Protein backbone atom coordinates (compact mmCIF):
# COMPACT_ATOMS: atom_id res chain seq x y z
CA UNK A 1 0.00 0.00 0.00
CA UNK A 2 3.37 2.17 0.25
CA UNK A 3 3.76 1.80 -3.46
CA UNK A 4 0.14 2.33 -4.64
CA UNK A 5 -0.04 5.84 -2.45
CA UNK A 6 3.38 7.31 -3.88
CA UNK A 7 3.08 10.16 -5.88
CA UNK A 8 4.23 8.96 -9.25
CA UNK A 9 1.91 6.34 -9.32
CA UNK A 10 -0.93 8.20 -8.12
CA UNK A 11 -0.95 12.05 -8.66
CA UNK A 12 -3.80 14.27 -7.71
CA UNK A 13 -3.49 15.94 -11.13
CA UNK A 14 -2.09 13.17 -13.24
CA UNK A 15 -4.45 10.59 -11.48
CA UNK A 16 -4.30 7.25 -13.19
CA UNK A 17 -7.49 5.44 -11.51
CA UNK A 18 -5.44 1.94 -12.52
CA UNK A 19 -3.89 3.23 -8.76
CA UNK A 20 -6.90 4.38 -7.18
CA UNK A 21 -9.12 0.87 -7.42
CA UNK A 22 -6.26 -0.97 -6.63
CA UNK A 23 -5.38 0.89 -3.51
CA UNK A 24 -9.69 0.84 -2.31
CA UNK A 25 -9.51 -2.91 -3.02
CA UNK A 26 -6.47 -3.45 -1.23
CA UNK A 27 -8.23 -0.60 1.88
CA UNK A 28 -11.10 -2.83 1.23
CA UNK A 29 -9.79 -6.12 2.35
CA UNK A 30 -9.07 -4.01 5.55
CA UNK A 31 -12.56 -3.56 5.80
CA UNK A 32 -13.92 -7.24 5.58
CA UNK A 33 -10.82 -7.97 7.98
CA UNK A 34 -12.01 -5.66 9.90
CA UNK A 35 -15.85 -7.26 10.18
CA UNK A 36 -13.60 -10.76 10.87
CA UNK A 37 -12.20 -9.60 14.02
CA UNK A 38 -12.97 -12.44 15.99
CA UNK A 39 -9.57 -13.21 14.63
CA UNK A 40 -7.26 -10.89 16.86
CA UNK A 41 -4.49 -9.02 15.13
CA UNK A 42 -1.79 -6.57 16.67
CA UNK A 43 -2.79 -2.80 16.35
CA UNK A 44 0.05 -2.02 14.38
CA UNK A 45 -0.96 -2.94 10.72
CA UNK A 46 -4.97 -2.33 11.58
CA UNK A 47 -5.09 1.23 11.32
CA UNK A 48 -3.61 1.98 7.94
CA UNK A 49 -1.20 4.82 9.27
CA UNK A 50 -1.22 8.70 8.99
CA UNK A 51 1.07 9.10 5.64
CA UNK A 52 -1.69 7.09 3.95
CA UNK A 53 -4.64 8.75 5.66
CA UNK A 54 -3.04 12.39 4.85
CA UNK A 55 -2.11 11.23 1.23
CA UNK A 56 -5.88 10.17 0.54
CA UNK A 57 -7.50 13.11 1.84
CA UNK A 58 -4.92 15.34 0.02
CA UNK A 59 -6.44 13.45 -2.96
CA UNK A 60 -10.24 14.26 -3.63
CA UNK A 61 -11.46 10.96 -5.95
CA UNK A 62 -14.79 10.86 -3.93
CA UNK A 63 -14.95 6.89 -4.62
CA UNK A 64 -11.32 7.36 -3.09
CA UNK A 65 -12.89 9.60 -0.25
CA UNK A 66 -16.30 7.13 0.07
CA UNK A 67 -13.70 3.77 0.54
CA UNK A 68 -11.48 6.07 3.26
CA UNK A 69 -14.59 6.68 5.22
CA UNK A 70 -15.60 3.28 4.26
CA UNK A 71 -12.73 2.58 5.72
CA UNK A 72 -13.05 3.93 8.87
CA UNK A 73 -16.95 3.12 10.05
CA UNK A 74 -14.60 -0.28 9.32
CA UNK A 75 -11.89 0.80 11.39
CA UNK A 76 -14.69 2.19 14.00
CA UNK A 77 -15.97 -0.67 14.44
CA UNK A 78 -13.06 -1.79 16.27
CA UNK A 79 -12.06 1.43 17.70
CA UNK A 80 -13.86 1.16 20.49
CA UNK A 81 -12.23 -1.86 22.14
CA UNK A 82 -8.99 -0.11 22.35
CA UNK A 83 -8.15 2.04 24.78
CA UNK A 84 -8.55 6.54 23.57
CA UNK A 85 -5.35 7.16 25.27
CA UNK A 86 -3.19 4.81 22.63
CA UNK A 87 -1.81 6.82 19.82
CA UNK A 88 -3.46 4.44 16.72
CA UNK A 89 -7.05 5.87 18.82
CA UNK A 90 -4.83 9.02 18.45
CA UNK A 91 -4.15 9.20 15.30
CA UNK A 92 -7.43 7.54 13.92
CA UNK A 93 -9.50 10.21 16.02
CA UNK A 94 -7.41 13.06 14.53
CA UNK A 95 -8.43 12.17 10.93
CA UNK A 96 -12.07 11.82 12.29
CA UNK A 97 -12.02 15.26 13.68
CA UNK A 98 -10.18 16.80 10.82
CA UNK A 99 -12.24 15.27 7.89
CA UNK A 100 -15.42 15.96 9.85
CA UNK A 101 -14.02 20.14 10.08
CA UNK A 102 -12.33 19.72 6.44
CA UNK A 103 -15.91 18.73 5.03
CA UNK A 104 -18.65 20.30 7.42
CA UNK A 105 -17.76 22.13 9.97
CA UNK A 106 -16.06 24.79 8.16
CA UNK A 107 -13.92 25.84 10.89
CA UNK A 108 -10.88 24.64 9.44
CA UNK A 109 -8.85 28.04 9.57
CA UNK A 110 -9.16 27.77 13.88
CA UNK A 111 -7.62 24.30 13.68
CA UNK A 112 -3.79 23.83 14.11
CA UNK A 113 -3.09 22.36 10.83
CA UNK A 114 -4.98 20.97 7.70
CA UNK A 115 -4.37 17.46 6.86
CA UNK A 116 -0.89 18.53 8.72
CA UNK A 117 -0.35 21.58 6.74
CA UNK A 118 -1.00 25.02 9.02
CA UNK A 119 -3.99 27.36 7.76
CA UNK A 120 -1.52 30.34 7.16
CA UNK A 121 -0.81 28.73 3.84
CA UNK A 122 -4.43 28.86 2.82
CA UNK A 123 -4.92 32.42 3.26
CA UNK A 124 -1.53 32.52 1.49
CA UNK A 125 -2.17 30.29 -1.02
CA UNK A 126 -5.41 31.66 -2.31
CA UNK A 127 -3.19 35.14 -2.96
CA UNK A 128 -2.48 34.76 -6.58
CA UNK A 129 -5.79 32.99 -6.72
CA UNK A 130 -8.55 35.06 -8.57
CA UNK A 131 -12.00 33.97 -7.41
CA UNK A 132 -15.28 35.90 -8.58
CA UNK A 133 -16.86 36.39 -5.02
CA UNK A 134 -13.27 36.94 -3.12
CA UNK A 135 -15.47 38.25 -0.09
CA UNK A 136 -15.94 34.67 0.82
CA UNK A 137 -12.36 33.16 0.06
CA UNK A 138 -12.00 31.09 2.37
CA UNK A 139 -15.44 29.77 3.46
CA UNK A 140 -15.64 27.64 0.03
CA UNK A 141 -12.92 25.09 0.23
CA UNK A 142 -14.02 23.81 3.85
CA UNK A 143 -17.28 22.41 2.18
CA UNK A 144 -18.46 19.65 0.51
CA UNK A 145 -19.89 22.02 -1.94
CA UNK A 146 -16.86 23.57 -2.69
CA UNK A 147 -14.30 20.81 -2.53
CA UNK A 148 -13.61 19.85 -6.05
CA UNK A 149 -14.56 17.15 -7.08
CA UNK A 150 -17.26 16.78 -4.20
CA UNK A 151 -18.22 20.18 -5.73
CA UNK A 152 -19.54 18.98 -9.11
CA UNK A 153 -21.02 16.29 -7.31
CA UNK A 154 -22.82 18.84 -5.08
CA UNK A 155 -24.36 20.57 -8.39
CA UNK A 156 -25.52 16.84 -9.31
CA UNK A 157 -26.90 16.09 -5.51
CA UNK A 158 -28.92 19.85 -5.40
CA UNK A 159 -30.38 19.63 -8.67
CA UNK A 160 -32.12 15.59 -7.85
CA UNK A 161 -33.47 17.58 -4.53
CA UNK A 162 -34.20 20.21 -6.62
CA UNK A 163 -36.33 18.04 -8.87
CA UNK A 164 -37.61 15.54 -6.38
CA UNK A 165 -38.76 19.09 -4.26
CA UNK A 166 -40.24 20.28 -7.88
CA UNK A 167 -38.79 23.76 -6.75
CA UNK A 168 -40.09 26.71 -8.82
CA UNK A 169 -36.94 28.42 -8.08
CA UNK A 170 -33.85 26.99 -8.55
CA UNK A 171 -30.13 27.59 -7.70
CA UNK A 172 -28.77 30.53 -9.58
CA UNK A 173 -24.90 29.03 -9.34
CA UNK A 174 -23.46 25.93 -10.46
CA UNK A 175 -21.10 24.85 -7.81
CA UNK A 176 -22.58 25.82 -4.32
CA UNK A 177 -21.79 27.96 -1.41
CA UNK A 178 -22.72 30.22 0.91
CA UNK A 179 -22.51 33.32 -1.45
CA UNK A 180 -24.29 31.57 -4.12
CA UNK A 181 -27.06 30.48 -1.73
CA UNK A 182 -27.89 33.78 -0.22
CA UNK A 183 -27.33 35.66 -3.23
CA UNK A 184 -30.25 34.32 -5.07
CA UNK A 185 -32.62 33.89 -1.63
CA UNK A 186 -32.57 38.10 -1.03
CA UNK A 187 -34.17 38.79 -4.07
CA UNK A 188 -36.53 36.06 -3.94
CA UNK A 189 -36.93 36.13 -0.04
CA UNK A 190 -40.04 37.64 0.19
CA UNK A 191 -41.46 34.92 -1.29
CA UNK A 192 -38.85 32.21 -0.16
CA UNK A 193 -40.78 32.78 3.21
CA UNK A 194 -44.09 30.91 1.72
CA UNK A 195 -42.98 28.32 -1.08
CA UNK A 196 -40.57 27.68 -4.13
CA UNK A 197 -37.78 26.27 -3.54
CA UNK A 198 -36.93 23.57 -0.75
CA UNK A 199 -38.30 23.81 2.39
CA UNK A 200 -36.66 21.79 4.11
CA UNK A 201 -33.39 24.85 4.32
CA UNK A 202 -32.93 27.88 5.89
CA UNK A 203 -29.73 28.37 5.82
CA UNK A 204 -26.25 27.10 4.41
CA UNK A 205 -25.98 24.61 6.90
CA UNK A 206 -29.19 23.30 6.28
CA UNK A 207 -28.33 23.10 2.73
CA UNK A 208 -25.19 21.31 3.29
CA UNK A 209 -27.57 19.15 5.25
CA UNK A 210 -30.34 18.33 2.95
CA UNK A 211 -27.05 17.65 0.70
CA UNK A 212 -26.03 15.05 2.29
CA UNK A 213 -29.88 14.22 3.48
CA UNK A 214 -29.79 12.34 -0.18
CA UNK A 215 -26.55 10.46 0.95
CA UNK A 216 -28.00 9.23 3.41
CA UNK A 217 -29.64 6.33 1.70
CA UNK A 218 -28.75 3.52 -0.33
CA UNK A 219 -29.53 4.94 -3.84
CA UNK A 220 -25.94 7.05 -4.09
CA UNK A 221 -22.80 5.31 -4.40
CA UNK A 222 -21.06 7.55 -2.32
CA UNK A 223 -23.62 7.50 0.59
CA UNK A 224 -20.83 6.56 3.20
CA UNK A 225 -19.18 9.82 3.33
CA UNK A 226 -22.05 11.30 4.55
CA UNK A 227 -22.92 7.97 6.56
CA UNK A 228 -19.97 7.62 8.41
CA UNK A 229 -19.58 11.34 9.69
CA UNK A 230 -23.18 11.14 11.06
CA UNK A 231 -21.98 9.07 13.77
CA UNK A 232 -19.71 12.03 15.27
CA UNK A 233 -21.48 15.49 14.60
CA UNK A 234 -24.62 15.57 16.80
CA UNK A 235 -26.47 17.30 14.70
CA UNK A 236 -25.96 15.41 11.22
CA UNK A 237 -26.73 11.86 13.17
CA UNK A 238 -30.20 13.61 14.13
CA UNK A 239 -30.86 15.00 10.84
CA UNK A 240 -30.48 11.31 9.53
CA UNK B 1 1.81 42.35 -8.22
CA UNK B 2 0.36 39.04 -6.57
CA UNK B 3 2.69 36.08 -6.28
CA UNK B 4 3.39 34.52 -8.88
CA UNK B 5 6.42 32.90 -6.74
CA UNK B 6 6.21 33.54 -3.23
CA UNK B 7 7.95 37.26 -2.30
CA UNK B 8 10.66 34.33 -0.44
CA UNK B 9 10.97 33.05 -3.71
CA UNK B 10 11.05 35.88 -6.23
CA UNK B 11 13.61 37.19 -3.69
CA UNK B 12 15.93 34.83 -5.95
CA UNK B 13 13.98 33.62 -9.11
CA UNK B 14 14.89 36.23 -12.12
CA UNK B 15 11.31 38.29 -12.27
CA UNK B 16 12.95 39.74 -15.59
CA UNK B 17 10.65 38.18 -18.03
CA UNK B 18 7.59 38.97 -16.29
CA UNK B 19 8.23 42.55 -16.17
CA UNK B 20 8.96 43.13 -19.92
CA UNK B 21 8.19 40.10 -22.48
CA UNK B 22 11.10 41.46 -24.57
CA UNK B 23 13.58 39.07 -22.40
CA UNK B 24 11.51 35.92 -23.58
CA UNK B 25 10.15 37.02 -26.41
CA UNK B 26 14.42 36.95 -27.91
CA UNK B 27 13.93 33.27 -27.67
CA UNK B 28 10.91 33.07 -29.41
CA UNK B 29 11.85 35.43 -32.61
Amino acid sequence: QSLLTLDKIFNNATSNRFSTMAFISSLDILTQLSKQTKSDYAIQYLIVGPDIMNKVFSSDDPLLLSAACRYLVATKNKLMQYPSTNKFVRMQNQYIMDLTNYLYRNKVLSSKSLFGVSPDFFKQILENLYIPTADFKNAKFFTITGIPALSYICIIILRRLETAENTKIKFTSGIINEETFNNFFRVHHDEIGQHGWIKGVNNIHDLRVKILMHLSNTANPYRDIAAFLFTYLKSLSKYS
Amino acid sequence: QHQMFDPGVADLLDTDILTSPSKRKRKLK
